[PDB]
């Protein structure tokens, strides 16, 4: 009957990149969505499937939060049934989620003068990920037909960009910290309700 | 496994690689424009040689790509943009003497000094000194002097360099298969690969030449009038028939006619309309003529500026202890971060700049979601014109009624109508024959038509056949008088001000048959209609993804250039002219000369 360790996930120094969002399981415990709806400082909360504030009286098996930082425009591909980037080469949801996405700025934060690039994004990729998969590989992406054995060279080139977050950058090249609720159903018995 | 997807890849990563370096440069530049220093400088230079390299890195790669089995019309578009070699198609040799040369040439205009042999120890540049002594001054004997030795300082030294720079941009422009660099900047309207939109190189020329032909009664008109005036303040000078003298149209070229209004009222007792005192005494910083334009642009549906404009941009002059060139600009550092660095002083003349800056500001934040090649407006004409419009609606008394700067108990008749129309016109018509001389006489000289010997003398008659201005001294061939304009001499294309001139005029008229307005259409304004909102928003975030042809069309029906709009606008002016030049002769001719005795 412990608190469930939100503030680790939502309030961490740092993020993970949007390539290798990392995937936290919080479970034995309780967890009470309603200041995280009322905080009010989250500028995208968006799902279809359940409502924020029936979500509360109903507890599941498991539950999953993934966090990574995109930009302002890219923030929309994180949702089911959409295209591009991030939705194909790097975070992939599928169409029967469950749950949805918390999103806010943070140009203060993850973004320093001269650029944090430390956050950074597959851009190129032979096919699409498969929904909540992560491919951390760093091969060099071949464009053509000719092999290269992994250099930098002609159609061959390194298969990931890293995100230039300045703190004078637009709405939507800020950096976005993205934290996105995953829930699922098992033949476990509840654990995390109160 | 085509050459399709490797395009499009290709294309992909040079976007993401290009726009973080654009936008690093870009930030270098601005911080040395706010905050001028030598290490200021230095960083700025070298972030501009980081972008360049890149972008040359980039070409070079591109160049493997073959053009011929590219379908998409966006692809080929931004992989012919990138492929342009441009000065690496020549030797190493040729292209740093090609650099010499150039540099030679800007430092040679902007270190210009020329005076008489009085005090060879005091006298002053051309900016600051010659073009005040050109607008301001009324003496026949001092103008002449000032073009006479600005014309013998500088085109005498840019005339052996400017041939050497011709027959250098020749042979660069026919090693990239074009037929001369008249044709290699023609290129910029080539429209090719797509049906009933497409643009050759000569269609240029033959739209230009027949717009000119249609503006040539009413520059007629006003050139007469113009004359008429000036021979009323020169009686010794100027003669009823004969063509205009250069060195008395208000600057030194005579490239407008703005500073001929003192000379030419119509009405001097009439006062023009000037809202500076109504700012003034309604406490109207910069911040106010900001908000009041950006309140302006969102009333015809436009989104307004975002946080970071006001975070960021520059709007007042930073004090005294640092200094910045202050120029007003419309920066597009990419990234989303869109600036305006401009010291605003409480005029009216700053509250017109102040909507051009940001018509500038929202066309660049029109088409941001296209690529980072494709962000550009529809050719070299749209951005200018664009800015124009906003200005053409904002400058009309009934917006400066209705956000009180204006009484309500003005009374706009027919005189202060005609007082507007008339600066309009020395604004906007008297620079058309001027531009298209000068244009088609580059182009001439390009294309080999005009040999060496016959420079000036060509330049001079196709003057005085098509601008109607008559050069005051006899030049020979040791002269370079074209090379003495800014945009000659530092290697720039002119054709983009006629083509923005027609564009805002095309623009103004159609909007204002969208918001249905009734009357003159010197009396126009946009504000408060959506529906031009939405049509000329429909042309802005196109970018340079379709062809001109099409973003024009999108506006005004019209596939091509239209110059109706002008004469629509300035009808009542051109019945006003007619209707003054029936006690005077209308046109000129060429025997007469200032120095024929
Ligand atoms: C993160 O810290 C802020 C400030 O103390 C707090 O308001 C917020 O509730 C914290 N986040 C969570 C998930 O508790
Ligand atoms: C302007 O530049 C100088 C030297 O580069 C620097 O010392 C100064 O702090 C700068 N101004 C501001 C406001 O940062
Ligand atoms: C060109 O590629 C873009 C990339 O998405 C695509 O949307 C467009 O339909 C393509 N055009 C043609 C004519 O294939
Ligand atoms: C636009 O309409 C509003 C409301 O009718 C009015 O207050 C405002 O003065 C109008 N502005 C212009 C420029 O017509
Ligand atoms: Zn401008």
């Amino acid at each position: 009957t412990n608190l469930c360790p939100f503030g680790e996930v939502f309030n961490a120094t740092t993020f993970a990149s949007v390539y290798a969002w990392n995937r936290k399981r919080i479970s034995n415990c309780v967890a009470d969505y309603s200041v995280l709806y009322n905080s009010t400082s989250f500028s995208t909360f968006k799902c279809y499937g359940v409502s924020p504030t029936k979500l509360n009286d109903l507890c599941f098996t498991n539950v999953y939060a993934d966090s990574f930082v995109v930009r302002g425009d890219e923030v929309r591909q994180i949702a089911p049934g959409q295209t591009g980037r991030i939705a194909d080469y790097n975070y992939k949801l599928p169409d029967d989620f469950t749950g949805c996405v918390i999103a806010w700025n943070s140009n203060n934060l993850d973004s320093k003068v001269g650029g944090n690039y430390n956050y950074l994004y597959r851009l190129f990729r032979k096919s699409n990920l498969k929904p909540f998969e992560r491919d951390i590989s760093t091969e060099i992406y071949q464009a053509g037909s000719t092999p290269c054995n992994g250099v930098e060279g002609f159609n061959c080139y390194f298969p990931l960009q890293s995100y230039g977050f300045h703190p004078t950058n637009g709405v939507g090249y800020q950096p976005y910290r993205v934290v996105v609720l995953s829930f699922e159903l098992l033949n476990a018995p509840a654990t995390v309700c109160g | 496994s085509t050459i399709e997807e490797q395009a499009k890849t290709f294309l992909d990563k040079f976007n993401h690689e290009a726009e973080d370096l654009f936008y690093q440069s870009s930030l270098a530049s601005w911080n040395y424009n706010t905050n001028i220093t030598e290490e200021n400088v230095q960083n700025m230079n070298n972030a501009g040689d980081k972008w360049s390299a890149f972008l040359k890195e980039q070409s070079t790669l591109a160049q493997m790509y073959p053009l011929q089995e590219i379908q998409n019309l966006t692809v080929k578009l931004q992989l012919q943009a990138l492929q342009q070699n441009g000065s690496s198609v020549l030797s190493e040799d040729k292209s740093k003497r090609l650099n010499t040369i150039l540099n030679t040439m800007s430092t040679i205009y902007s270190t210009g000094k020329v005076c008489n042999p009085d005090n060879p120890q005091e006298c002053l540049l051309l900016e600051p000194g010659l073009n005040e002594i050109m607008a301001n001054s009324l003496d026949y004997n001092e103008r002449l002097w000032a073009w006479e030795s600005w014309r013998s300082e500088v085109g005498k030294q840019l005339r052996p360099l400017y041939e050497e720079y011709v027959v250098l941009k020749n042979e660069m422009a026919r090693a990239n298969h074009y037929e001369d660099y008249g044709d290699y900047w023609r290129g910029d309207y080539e429209v090719n690969g797509v049906d009933g939109y497409d643009y050759s190189r000569g269609q240029l020329i033959e739209d230009v030449e027949h717009t000119f032909e249609e503006i040539k009664p009413l520059y007629e008109h006003l050139h007469a009038y113009v004359r008429a005036k000036l021979m009323n303040a020169y009686p010794s000078y100027i003669s009823p028939i004969g063509c205009l003298p250069a060195h008395l149209l208000g600057d030194m070229w005579g490239r407008f006619w703005t500073n001929l209004y003192s000379l030419t009222v119509p009405f001097g007792q009439k006062p023009n309309i000037d809202v500076t005192d109504a700012m003034v005494d309604q406490a109207w910083d910069a911040q106010r003529i900001f908000k009041e334009a950006e309140k302006f642009f969102v009333s015809v549906g436009l989104p307004n500026m975002t946080q970071g404009f006001w975070e960021n941009s520059m709007l007042t002059d930073p004090g005294n202890v640092q200094k910045a060139v202050c120029h007003p600009t419309a920066w597009d550092l990419g990234k989303g971060d869109f600036r305006i660095l401009m010291c605003t002083k409480v005029t009216m003349d700053d509250f017109l700049t102040a909507h051009h800056e940001m018509g500038h500001i929202q066309y660049d934040m029109a088409y941001a979601a296209q690529p980072f090649l494709l962000r550009n407006g529809a050719n070299e004409g749209f951005h200018e014109a664009v800015g124009e419009i906003m200005s053409l609606s904002a400058a009309t008394p009934k917006h400066l009624k209705s956000i009180g700067l204006l009484s309500p108990d003005f009374q706009e008749d027919n005189e202060t109508e005609i007082n507007f129309l008339l600066k309009q016109a020395l604004t906007i018509v008297g620079t058309l024959p001027f531009t298209y001389m000068l244009e088609k006489w580059r182009w001439m000289v390009f294309k080999g038509e005009i040999p060496k010997d016959q420079w000036m003398k060509k330049w001079w008659e196709m003057k005085r056949e098509i601008v109607g201005v008559v050069e005051p001294v006899p030049h020979d061939e040791t002269y370079c008088d074209p090379a003495s304009l800014f945009h000659v001499s530092n290697d720039y294309s002119f054709i983009r001000y006629y083509t923005r001139t027609l564009y805002q005029f095309q623009f103004q008229e159609a909007l204002c048959q969208a918001a249905k307005h009734e009357g003159p259409l010197h009396k126009c304004d946009i504000s408060n209609s959506t529906e031009a909102g939405q049509k000329l928003f429909n042309m802005l975030r196109l970018g340079k993804s379709e062809p001109w042809t099409l973003a024009l069309e999108n506006v005004v029906g019209a596939k091509n250039m239209n110059v109706r709009p002008l004469l629509n606008y300035f009808e009542p002016l051109f019945t006003w002219l007619k209707d003054q030049n029936k006690n005077s002769f209308v046109g000129w001719s060429t025997d007469w000369s200032p120095y024929a005795d």
